[PDB]
């Protein structure tokens, strides 16, 4: 059975507990997404430095949640589908929503052209002492192609940790090494859902390195560093908007995937626009857009984004989940274990430009019963931050999104 | 810039 | 023979006089057309002290000295005695030591080879040089051969005596053409008659993109504040960016803004606030104007300067007089016995007229605005050094492997 060509009925969901037609659901359950998207980046915002890089994918972390709730229950289930969203989407079951979310990585990762390369790729690590309910099992294998391997918890918190953060790495070319902390997994963890995604594009107008030069870049406070500024002329979809904000967007090839670039006039601070943002305003933009001749100026970087997703979710709404008294994950174990509930997330992303085009990868770990680790943290706030969107034209999903702050890498 | 003498 | 291969034996002058230039007292380039090249701008400089010096403060002004040495060098080509020699003191040609007055058309050609040089550059700099002669008149077969084999002149016989109006529509069309229109009715209706026997011509023509692209966008109203002590609004166009720059002798600025292409830029002279340009302008002495361009510099700056269209005419008699050119003008000393063959040897310049035309905004076209400009991940240091051109300033368009000056000018009102 391929889900992507099947329909509703041909795929027998059974989850436990509760709470074009194809096409117009897809669409609402990105829309969904992106509503998540900006809300879970405003809040992402509040809690780091307005001249410190932020990167990350947002459909990563929905996706893992997604899996996830595959196995919640009572408000734990609720919570999970209004905090991102899925519960916007005309439906009536919590279970449907997984179909269309099928149905979309499938359009997401599944095409012939494939002119830039996107992958995806779902894993769950159960103990190995433990019987999992083999429903949850079968149907997370189906829907987010994730297959339950096991791990010694009990005996080897360690050599598991390691064993999932490298094969989350095989996963991202490398790009993502460590997306779980040293100490987050313990003899008490149950189960790891875990998501990652690959992306690679080659710009439709490439930059000639020839055009590149060096450029001091001053960090707020503080002096400056070196940066490669890259240089091309041309014709972009573009568009100067209120106060002086440009909207840029910069194609890959295909023109299905494109990299948006936002930036507030100088002087004029950026978190006035990220209190401002939302799926509409950004649409707005996008819409505005016209053909132009235009000189761009970009530097050539990379940044890494790692955190801890537990407190900026529970703000949002997602408190059940994590709260070992509250939590109810009851459709995930059969026999072996019952008090259920999420210790901590973690997300890691990765971002590189250059001349050839853009590279970026992430991914999502929920740790079900594992220590609580606190809040890691790496501060080096920078300068004139801009935002950045990777999403897909056609499905009208945010693959990634940031803002970059430090262009001396 | 555009310039012409005679 | 292509005289821009050519070597100085290849090219006969047979000048009808010779003058002996008295004694005096580099980079992969030409010796001789680079002495060429300094002395067109001791001309240069001279004659613009001389012409500001002759204008009010409030007066913009805007010139090609290239196009007048170019056109009186073409005039030397016939003349004799007193007024070879003045013409050869008052464009400096006698500065190019022990080199005889008729090696300088040589060198002058070769200068000219590399200035149009036509390739499959990026900015366009053309030029075009006409002899209109009265189609009765028999002129000196060497005169019109060299005239066209150094300076591409053509004789195009016209009929001043029966129509010279019809003959004066004539020039006026031809400059109007070489100039894209923006040269037109050079020659005053006065002029030209039916006594008039030669008309000598020579055009200059540019076109060039900024290397360094001004954002229509970033363009804002911006009070400039002219000489009579009071202000206007002008256009400012604005960016950040690296240019050559030098802070030189009391706060005043100079900026290099090259077009497309990096033969030619522009080269602007900013007095601090409190100096007046005049005095700037008693100063630029040749020698001074080439020791500021030698000390630029590359660095990070802020530019504001404006957009502007400058229209300027006038005859060059007067001021060429006071400089030392007599003989030339009058009917009772000048010596051009090289140019009409057959009697009328003593034939005199009556008039000289110069007319320039000047725009310069962001995309170069008068058109409205189709372009913009990102600049992302960009931190500047915070004490950048700053450019603001809102008060009278010098302008030159230069030819940098030649050293070059095409044109120059005093913008002392942007506004509209
Ligand atoms: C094996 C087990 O624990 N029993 C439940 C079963 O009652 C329910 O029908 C199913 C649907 O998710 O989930 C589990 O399998
Ligand atoms: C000016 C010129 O063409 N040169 C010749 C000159 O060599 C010759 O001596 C003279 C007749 O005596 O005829 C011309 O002037
Ligand atoms: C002052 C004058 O008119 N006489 C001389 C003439 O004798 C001489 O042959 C000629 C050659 O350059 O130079 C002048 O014309
Ligand atoms: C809070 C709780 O455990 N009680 C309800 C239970 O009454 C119901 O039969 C079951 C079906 O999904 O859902 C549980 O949430
Ligand atoms: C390029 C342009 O537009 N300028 C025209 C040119 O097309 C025409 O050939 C010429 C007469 O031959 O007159 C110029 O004014
Ligand atoms: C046609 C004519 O008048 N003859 C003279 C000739 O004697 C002189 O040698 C030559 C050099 O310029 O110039 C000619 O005009």
């Amino acid at each position: 059975v391929d889900i992507c060509t099947a329909k509703p009925r041909d795929i027998p969901m059974n989850p436990m507990c509760i709470y074009e037609a194809t096409n117009r659901r897809v669409w609402e359950l990105s829309k969904a997404n992106s509503r998540f998207a900006t809300t879970f980046y405003q809040h992402l915002a509040d809690s780091k430095n307005d001249n410190d890089n932020i990167f990350l994918s947002p459909l990563s972390i929905s996706t893992a949640f997604a899996m996830t709730k595959l196995g919640a229950c009572n408000d734990t289930l609720q919570q999970l589908m209004e905090v991102f969203k899925f519960d916007t989407i005309s439906e009536k079951t919590s279970d449907q929503i997984h179909f269309f979310f099928a149905k979309l990585n499938c359009r997401l990762y599944r095409k012939a052209n494939k002119s830039s390369k996107l992958v995806s790729a779902n894993r769950l690590f159960g103990d190995k002492s433990l019987t999992f309910n083999e429903t949850y099992q079968d149907i997370s294998e189906l829907v987010y192609g994730a297959k339950l391997q096991p791990l010694d918890f009990k005996e080897n918190a360690e050599q598991s940790r390691a064993a999932i953060n490298k094969w989350v790495s095989n996963k991202t070319e490398g790009r993502i090494t460590d997306v779980i902390p040293s100490e987050a997994i313990n003899e008490l963890t149950v189960l790891v859902l875990v998501n990652t995604i690959y992306f690679k594009g080659l710009w439709k107008s490439k930059f000639s390195p020839e055009n590149t030069r060096k450029e001091l870049f001053y960090k707020a406070d503080g002096e400056s560093c070196s940066a490669s500024m890259m240089y091309q002329e041309g014709k972009f979809r573009y568009r100067r908007v209120a106060e002086g904000t440009q909207v840029l967007e910069l194609p890959f090839k295909g023109d299905d995937i494109t990299m948006v670039l936002i930036l507030p006039k100088p002087e004029k601070s950026l978190a006035k626009v990220e209190k401002e943002l939302t799926p509409e305003v950004l649409q707005e933009w996008l819409d505005e857009l016209e053909e132009m001749m235009l000189v761009v100026h970009m530097p050539r970087f990379r940044i890494e984004d790692g955190f801890s997703l537990k407190e900026q979710l529970q703000d949002m709404g997602l408190v059940d989940l994590f709260s070992p008294e509250k939590s109810k994950l009851p459709g995930i174990v059969a026999e072996g274990r019952d008090d259920l509930y999420v210790s901590d997330a973690f997300h890691k992303a990765f971002l590189e430009v250059n001349e050839e085009g853009s590279e970026a990868a992430a991914s999502t770990a929920v740790v079900i019963a594992g220590r609580s680790l606190n809040p890691n943290r790496v501060t080096f706030k920078a300068n004139r931050p801009f935002l950045v969107f990777i999403r897909e034209v056609p499905l009208n999903t945010i693959i990634f999104m940031g803002r970059v702050a430090n262009p001396c890498v | 810039s555009e310039a012409a003498a005679s």
